[PDB]
């Protein structure tokens, strides 16, 4: 029970077709009479087999990486962790009531930006870029890759700068 | 001919191939990507796809993507040149002066040195620190193991051991960077541009040192294959060349976590309290690569990072069988504020015996066990 | 008269699906024995230890970078064997039964089967003559009789191979002034030790004169997990040749411990089910079977005698841990040697 | 506020924006290290993160490890602590100087995530609750605290006196659990005592007062 | 009560479909009426493409699964042992088990013809002697009163000779493994002698 | 092609083979 | 027909109590997964289960 057998079953051994002229006859009008009960078929988008508690189970998503952030249809932000053989672990960016067993999954294709710069100097923002300091959204930013890896070691000096604490416990 | 990656789950990758499926410990690239990406197969699953570790960050590995064979293990270009040179696990320059101005690539996993080509002629190798020349006497061509805690002082000495030993041999060394700080990693890099070991200019060719560096930021296909990276350059010089090449090789028990960070991702049931179940064949196939046989000679410097000075954990209890001389760093000594804070008691060699170095040596170095035993044994009961 | 005795075999094969780590699950072999030794196709042997309905699983005495998936195994027929006899001594073999000392091949041997029952009761006589082991320490204080077991249990850096091989060097201490009968035969299986500490031991063996008696089986740390695993057995295999013949042998394992790390490495390996600190349940098995192979055989069925010196090395003195909780059980006593009084030169740090 | 951002991964929030908060806070300020300035960043309570990386994996049928922590959990800490660096001139000589904040679990330095961070990182600051109650406030432990750089990394006026405080308090930390017997011999064993004692009272202060 | 018995036994849970569907059909004595009529469901999970969505599509209800089947499945020449069979296996979304269970009924079909493949591979094609020559050997090497097929073979590297490749034993006789064996009995003499 | 994901058994209900067999045994006669 | 949003509550028919249910997780199989607020003895494997 082999592959050489499997690609032996790819060579068609028949000797008869005494079904295959009239499955293929009933065959359309079967999946039409039962048409409102197909889920159509997805390949560059996703849609949930399994959800609950941050981590959801998606079906398909051909196009997606290993941490590229994905956005449910209810706009609920998500990434792609680990990427299964036939589906891809997805983790839930926030509370995961709202997403059901056939929602869709949208690939946003980046890696998770959160805003940079000067303008967020004096902003509260979570781990996301989402404003809560109740002050609107952050103005003059712009997003960053922050799954960089470190500067190398030709990109460093040695270090010179105290850094002082202002604490005696510390400093001394 | 070529396969495509058919699972991410992490740092481990898995490619499907179509007939002909790539031996073991071989190298595949994929396209496409930020940075040259070397896969090392370490299992077949079975149907037809290898397992893979990753030497880069596999954040952007699209599930289909093409992934070609090199049909080989991984090559880094070994040579001469190679020299004031700070390198990579895959072969690539990252000090940014060009390409590796060698030849000759070579095949970085091998079987070990046979039992018939071994050295049991013994040298003492006088380092110039009052506790090491004369409690555990170093072996020239040996091994030279070093433990203790985080903040005890490993990597402190092992720059004094490079000013020691690796300054007055004029040959070549290796410095191995396994999974350390950058910070120890890019102060060496300045401290040996100005002690000149390492030149800049058109003098590349005199210097006395490659830096082969798989320092913490990596993902653990790095900083578990850097160790066979910076040791196969050195076996190189040591079997075409001749010369005795001093192996600088810091924190082996990051090549063993390296292992074990993954060594459950591949489908094992984990080991003793949380290692990886083949630690032995890890770190003895890693040890006894470095010796020194007939034809040149190796002496391997080991640093080993130990957790909280507790010598049961099974990661350093396998390298304690491994590793000839070792000197032991106590904290204890350290909060007396001595330093070097080597034990007087768990730091001991092999050549520390009458029959090899004389009476004089050893006597005294056995007096001085006598008298820093029963000081331990009196200074509980001086409270 | 080679060509003239040329049939071929008919023999039966077997082919890899999933191949990883030193472990090779192979599926056909419709008649492979537990146990059994099997030879890939690049040379490199293996044996099957754990059969299932499916796939077989192969543990592989060697590199495991040869073998793809799709390649053959072809069963030898034979549970694992090493060659046993008198020309095995001054020889560096290594544990499967080859040769590594650079010396051509072991002559004047005979392959035996490594894998056989203890002796049973009707076997023993009681051991009353005495082995003699150099060491004064252990001689007086805690004595050990021709046919014995006896466990040097330790530190690391602490002399446990010393007081093995100070007992090897007084039986070429004695064996000189011993007629021919009562002349104490060693095989100082080195488990886990480097590849450059058995140059240093084959050359003590040579410079003292002992290796006109001694067997140095050195799975070292180098090779792959079941040579470690089956060092002891093959090693004792050796012992089980001087037994039989009347003889008086001495076999010490070193570092037992170390061949607890084969078994467990193997074991985790094979998906088989972990139990205390994560090694098998069958682990005290594996090590009361080697250990109880060595004993005083009676004097209705050859007489000879058989003491095996195992070596466990603990970590901080604890002889508690489940390794030592086993080796001391089975064995009779302890020889322990504690590090901090090494220091206080009691030589031995013999507590 | 005018001079520090803060990102907030509440505990009633999911595990990922936990787990990815000290990411993205390491990723506002390399921007300050990438334009030649000086960066501070204090990652507080890096364990909690540690579970808010356990709670995902363990979901996510990942084979867990020490204290049923996964296998990478290593690398986790190691690129999120080594981002923070000191640049060469050829990039505007910027920086970043690490904080993080590791809960021992009543005293557990053999943690798992102690060992880790102990060894990532280049000095470490002991506060145990022992010192907390003997007056010393903030509690830093001096014995068991070490740095990497040492000189050229203090006030250099400080530098100079810092030895002559340093080695007066080694050996006044072993003198001071051997007052069992009222020995006070030879103005030395009293005066290491009187010495210390006051050092210990120096060095206290007070809770949010920026000197 | 009592069933036909399997002419060898398998491993669980996907191949012993086969094992009872091999004492089912055998019962009916419909053997080779239903062993081509798994091949048609293969060429129906080849070619076309509805279908074959059914055997792998995660989101289909499952009375969706069980209800095109059974449209699909009216009389049309198919046997019910057949009907009753694919009608299990949407059932219990088992339809993507077919490819496995096929093979092994075509080993169980092959395990009630006594009828065991090979494949010999020479340098030279084998002519009407050569041929008829090479049975009477490998006879020897069947172990009873069983059928052979063959699957002649060309490759270069055997130096004349043959290898009967049965899946599950090997015999060689070619010179290419005679002389590498010839030259390890030089080896272990001339380095003994 | 459009066997590739027809190549292995999957399925729910490891007691899959009592399942089917008295879906197999009601059309003998 | 259609399963339920999380954290949801179910009405099951036929119990000795008027037992509730809560959807947690969607485990596939147009299956969902609860956590029963009373006591479970008594549950057959065909009971009209509604959600409010
Ligand atoms: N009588 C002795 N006098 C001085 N040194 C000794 C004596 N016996 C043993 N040693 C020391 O023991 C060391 C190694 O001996 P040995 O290999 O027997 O110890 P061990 O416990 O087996 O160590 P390991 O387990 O690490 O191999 C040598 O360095 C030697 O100096
Ligand atoms: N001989 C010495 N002189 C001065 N400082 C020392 C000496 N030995 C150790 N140290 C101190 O020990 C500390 C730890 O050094 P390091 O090797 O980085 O420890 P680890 O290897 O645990 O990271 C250093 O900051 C160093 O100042
Ligand atoms: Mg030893």
């Amino acid at each position: 029970a082999d592959a050489k057998a499997l690609d032996e079953l790819r060579k068609p051994k028949f000797s008869s077709k005494y079904l295959i002229q009239h499955v293929s006859q009933k065959l359309i009008p079967a999946v039409k009479e039962w048409e409102k009960s197909y889920q159509p078929p997805v390949i560059h988008l996703g849609r949930v087999l399994s959800v609950g508690d941050g981590i959801a189970r998606v079906y398909g998503l051909k196009s997606v990486q290993a941490g590229e952030l994905v956005c449910f249809d209810s706009g609920v932000k998500g990434m792609a962790l680990n990427l299964q053989a036939d589906h891809v672990g997805v983790v839930v960016f926030g509370n995961d009531s709202v997403i059901h067993q056939g929602d869709l999954v949208y690939r946003t294709g980046q890696i998770v930006n959160v805003p940079i710069g000067p303008g967020t100097l004096g902003r509260v923002t979570d781990g996301l870029g989402q404003p809560i300091d109740g002050k609107g959204p952050l103005t003059n930013v712009r997003s960053s890759l922050v799954e960089v890896k470190a500067p190398g070691i030709i990109a460093r000096q040695s270090v010179r700068e105290p850094l002082f604490t202002g604490v005696k416990a510390v400093d001394a | 001919d070529a396969g495509y990656v058919s699972q991410v789950i992490g740092p481990v990758v898995d490619v499907r191939f179509d007939g002909e499926l790539p031996s073991i410990l071989s190298s595949l690239e994929v396209e496409g990507h930020s940075v040259r990406l070397v896969l090392e197969v370490a299992q077949h699953m079975g149907d037809n796809t290898v397992r893979c570790i990753a030497m880069d960050s596999t954040d952007g590995l699209v599930r289909g993507q093409k992934v070609v064979d090199t049909g080989s293990p991984i090559k880094v270009p070994v040579g001469r040149g190679t020299l004031g040179r700070i390198m990579n696990v895959i072969g690539e320059p990252v000090d940014e002066q060009g390409p590796i101005d060698a030849a000759d690539i070579w095949s970085i996993h091998r079987e070990a040195p046979e039992f018939t080509e071994q050295s049991t002629e013994q040298e003492i190798l006088v380092t110039g620190i009052k506790v090491v020349d004369l409690l555990a006497p170093y072996q020239r061509g040996g091994k030279i193991g070093l433990f203790g805690g985080a903040g005890v002082g490993k990597t402190v000495l092992i720059m004094e051991l490079i000013n020691n030993v690796a300054k007055a041999h004029g040959g070549f060394s290796v410095f191995a960077g396994v999974g350390e700080r950058t910070r120890e990693g890019n102060d060496l890099y300045r401290e040996m541009i100005e002690s000149g070991v390492i030149k800049l200019g058109a003098e590349r060719g005199n210097s006395k040192c490659t830096l082969v560096y798989g320092q913490m930021n990596e993902p653990p296909g790095a900083r578990a294959r850097v160790a066979l990276t910076g040791l196969t350059v050195a076996e190189y010089f040591r079997d075409i060349e001749g010369q005795d090449v001093l192996l600088f090789v810091d924190n082996i028990f990051r090549f063993t976590q390296a292992n074990s960070e993954v060594s459950a991702l591949l489908g094992r049931i984990p080991s003793a309290v949380g290692y990886q179940p083949t630690l032995a064949t890890d770190l003895g196939g890693l040890q006894e690569r470095i010796t020194t046989t007939t034809k040149g000679s190796i002496t391997s410097v080991q640093a080993v990072y130990v957790p909280a000075d507790d010598l049961t954990d099974p990661a350093p209890a396998t390298t304690f069988a491994h590793l000839d001389a070792t000197t032991v760093l106590s904290r204890s000594i350290a909060e007396l504020g001595i330093y070097p804070a080597v034990d007087p008691l768990d730091s001991t060699s092999r050549m520390l015996n009458p029959n090899v170095i004389g009476a004089e040596h050893y006597n005294v170095a056995r007096g001085v066990q006598k008298v820093l035993q029963d000081y331990k044994n009196l200074q509980d009961i001086i409270a | 008269e080679w060509e003239k005795s040329y049939q071929p075999p008919v023999i039966h094969l077997g082919r890899v699906l999933s191949v990883g780590d030193g472990i090779a699950r192979v599926y056909g072999l419709k008649s492979v024995q537990a146990g059994e030794l099997v030879c890939f196709d690049s040379g490199v042997k293996g044996m099957a230890l754990n059969l299932q309905a499916d796939h077989v699983g192969v543990v592989v005495f060697g590199n495991d970078s040869v073998i793809h998936q799709g390649d053959l195994v072809y069963r030898t027929g034979q549970i694992v064997n090493v060659p046993i006899g008198p020309g095995t001594l001054g020889r560096v073999t290594d544990g499967l039964g080859q040769p590594i000392d650079g010396k051509g091949p072991l002559t004047n041997v005979r392959s035996s089967l490594v894998e056989v029952k203890a002796p049973g009761i009707i076997a023993r006589q009681s051991v009353r003559e005495p082995l003699f082991t150099g060491v004064k320490a252990v001689d007086a204080l805690v004595p050990i009789g021709r046919g014995q077991r006896e466990l040097i249990i330790g530190d690391r850096q602490t002399g446990k191979t010393a007081v093995a091989i100070d007992a090897i060097i007084h039986q070429k201490n004695c064996n000189e002034q011993v007629p021919k009968a009562q002349r104490v035969y060693c095989v100082y299986v080195a488990v886990g030790q480097k590849r450059s500490t058995v140059a240093q031991l084959v050359k003590l063996f040579t410079q003292t004169g002992a290796m006109r008696y001694t067997i140095m089986v050195s799975a070292t740390a180098s090779d792959a997990a079941p040579l470690q695993f089956l060092a002891p057995y093959s090693g004792c295999a050796m012992a089980e040749y001087f037994r039989d013949t009347g003889k008086h042998g001495l076999i010490i394992y070193d570092d037992l411990s170390k061949q607890s790390v084969a078994y467990r490495q193997m074991s985790l390996l094979l998906r088989r089910p972990p139990g205390r600190e994560a090694f098998p349940g069958d682990v005290f098995y594996l090590h009361s079977r080697l250990l109880e192979r060595a004993a005083k055989l009676s004097k209705e069925l050859g007489g000879g005698s058989l003491t095996a010196f195992p070596v466990i090395e603990t970590q901080a003195g604890d002889v508690s841990a489940y390794i030592a909780t086993n080796v001391i059980s089975i064995t009779d006593g302890q020889i322990f040697l504690e590090t901090e009084l090494f220091y206080k030169g009691i030589r031995p740090a013999l507590n | 506020m005018r001079y520090t951002i803060m990102v907030s991964a509440t505990a009633s929030d999911a595990a990922p924006l936990q787990f990815l908060a000290p990411y993205s806070g390491c990723a506002m300020a390399e921007y300050f290290r990438d334009t030649g300035k000086h960066g501070l960043i204090i990652y507080d309570d890096l364990s909690k993160q540690s579970v808010a990386y356990r709670q995902m994996s363990l979901l996510l049928r990942r084979p867990p490890g020490r204290e049923a922590f996964p296998g990478d959990v290593f690398y986790l800490h190691s690129r999120l602590l080594e981002r923070a660096a000191k640049l060469s001139k050829e990039l505007g000589g910027g920086s970043l100087t690490a904080f993080p904040v590791i809960e021992t679990q009543a005293g557990d330095v053999s943690a798992y995530i102690a060992t880790n961070v102990i060894s990532i990182t280049d000095g470490q600051i002991f506060l145990e609750t022992e010192l907390f109650y003997k007056g010393i406030r903030p509690a830093l432990n001096v014995g068991l605290s070490v740095s990497r750089v040492g000189s050229a990394a203090q006030f250099p006026g400080m530098k100079q006196v810092a030895g002559t405080l340093k080695l007066e308090l080694a050996q006044y930390r072993e003198v001071a659990a051997f007052a069992q017997f009222g020995s006070d011999l030879d103005a030395a064993t009293q005066y290491v005592l009187e010495r210390g004692a006051r050092l210990t009272e120096m060095l206290k202060q007070k809770q949010f007062a920026p000197i | 009560l009592k069933l036909p018995t399997a002419p060898l036994q398998l491993s669980g849970t996907s191949a012993q479909i086969a094992t009872l569907l091999w004492q089912v059909a055998a019962k009916e004595n419909q053997l080779d009426k239903v062993q081509d009529e798994l091949y048609q469901f293969i060429e129906l999970f080849k070619q076309h493409s509805e279908l074959r969505r059914l055997a792998t599509d995660p989101f289909v209800p499952t009375l969706v699964r069980t209800k095109i089947i059974s449209s699909v499945l009216k009389d049309s020449g198919a046997s019910e042992i057949t009907k009753k069979l694919f009608e299990a296996l949407a059932d219990e979304g088992a339809l993507s088990a077919l490819l496995e269970v096929t093979v092994n009924y075509e080993e169980l079909m092959l395990a009630h013809k006594k009828e065991v493949y090979c494949t010999v591979i020479t340098a030279e094609p084998l002519d009407k002697l050569e041929r008829v020559e090479l049975t009477k050997k490998a006879e020897k090497f069947v172990d009873a009163g069983f059928k052979l097929v063959m699957q002649e073979k060309i490759d270069k590297k055997l130096l004349g000779g043959f290898v009967i490749e049965f899946s599950d034993r090997r015999v060689d006789m070619s010179t290419a493994k005679k002389v590498e064996e010839f030259n390890n009995f030089v080896n272990k003499l001339v380095l003994s002698i």
